[PDB]
């Protein structure tokens, strides 16, 4: 039904670690932009328009990162863990999931914030920005086809 | 020329080799006739194949034997539109057979051992015109593709230019060609 956001350390890998940013303790909210920007190289001669090649540019995704710890100790351990896990691997695979599709985007940590403006039981509300490596790709199994008489 | 890395022709020889290419898709090259539209981001610039001098008019001075000085007045030589070189004083025409702009230079010559003035032909070589050649850089047309080392006859803005495809740029955005007009028109 609703949208799902997984954060994989190494998708396709034996050492994969999955973070549910939609259901788990560390949650991602309000993505900045999931769309795209394009530079079409349109040069015009005497009012007539000629179009070059479109360079589809992908923009940084900024999430409202929230932590759901029970104690100040929990919320700090969640920030010290989640952020370092993204740092340990050179790039992290964000999975976009919905009723119709299951796309993936390879992200690199652009900016993470840590402030002392806490709620109840030391709750965290910070902004996490990621740089786009490759936006939306389908990771699927490939198998041979058999021919029958 | 095009440099290419390719494994040795014989299956016995396991070596990877580097060779230089001076070969074409056709052994006996044929001339193509095509059109280049202004939409292909065309860049027109003039190249010079042969080195010949640029001052079409010559204020020629001849040194006097008796004074061993340039005491005598100069003789002016003008190159006609046809290609011939005549003395300016000898001209009796209406200006139609002479150039549209007068590029001039002053030349100094020393009299030969015989004492005779320098040959008209020797002056002619120095005032003679250079090969004005047109270069066209444009986008690759998928309707009629033009590859490197192909003899072509390009139509651009109502004017016909004849020559070959010298270079080709493989970029991320476009695929472009360098056309060099070989000249030798009349
Ligand atoms: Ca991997």
């Amino acid at each position: 039904m609703v949208r799902q956001y997984k954060i994989h350390t190494n998708l396709d890998g034996t050492d994969d670690k999955v973070w549910d940013v939609t259901n788990g303790k560390v949650r991602f909210y309000q993505p900045s932009n999931l769309g795209l920007q394009s530079t079409n190289n349109i040069w015009q001669s005497n009012g007539i328009g000629v179009m070059g090649t479109r360079s589809i540019t992908q923009p940084q995704i900024e999430f409202k990162l929230e932590t759901f710890g029970e104690s100040l100790e929990e919320n700090y351990q969640l920030m010290k863990d989640f952020v370092n896990d993204i740092l340990s691997k050179k790039f992290v695979t964000l999975e976009y999931q919905t009723e119709i599709f299951q796309v993936y985007a390879d992200l690199a940590l652009a900016d993470v914030t840590k402030t002392e403006g806490y709620g109840k039981n030391g709750t965290f509300s910070e902004k996490i920005t990621f740089d786009i490596i490759t936006k939306w790709y389908t990771y699927e199994n490939l198998t041979f086809d058999k021919i029958q008489n | 020329p095009t440099t290419t890395i390719q494994h040795a022709p014989s299956e016995t020889d396991p070596r990877n080799l580097l060779f230089i290419n001076f070969a074409s898709r056709n052994w006996n090259r044929k001339r193509i006739t095509t059109r280049v539209d202004i939409k292909q981001s065309v860049t027109m610039d003039t190249e010079t194949i042969v080195d010949r001098s640029a001052y079409n008019f010559a204020v020629v001075f001849v040194k006097n034997k008796a004074t061993d000085d340039y005491t005598d007045p100069p003789k002016m030589y003008i190159a006609k539109n046809n290609g011939d070189v005549i003395d300016y004083s000898t001209y009796h025409g209406d200006g139609t057979d002479l150039p549209d702009v007068r590029t001039a230079k002053t030349l100094f010559y020393d009299r030969d051992d015989h004492g005779n003035p320098p040959e008209l032909s020797t002056i002619k070589v120095e005032i003679s015109p250079s090969t004005i050649v047109t270069r066209l850089i444009f986008n690759q047309n998928e309707l009629l593709p033009l590859y490197v080392n192909d003899l072509v006859d390009i139509w651009y803005e109502g004017k016909l230019y004849s020559g070959y495809i010298a270079d080709r740029v493989k970029t991320e955005f476009n695929d472009r060609l360098i056309f060099v007009e070989s000249g030798d028109k009349p």
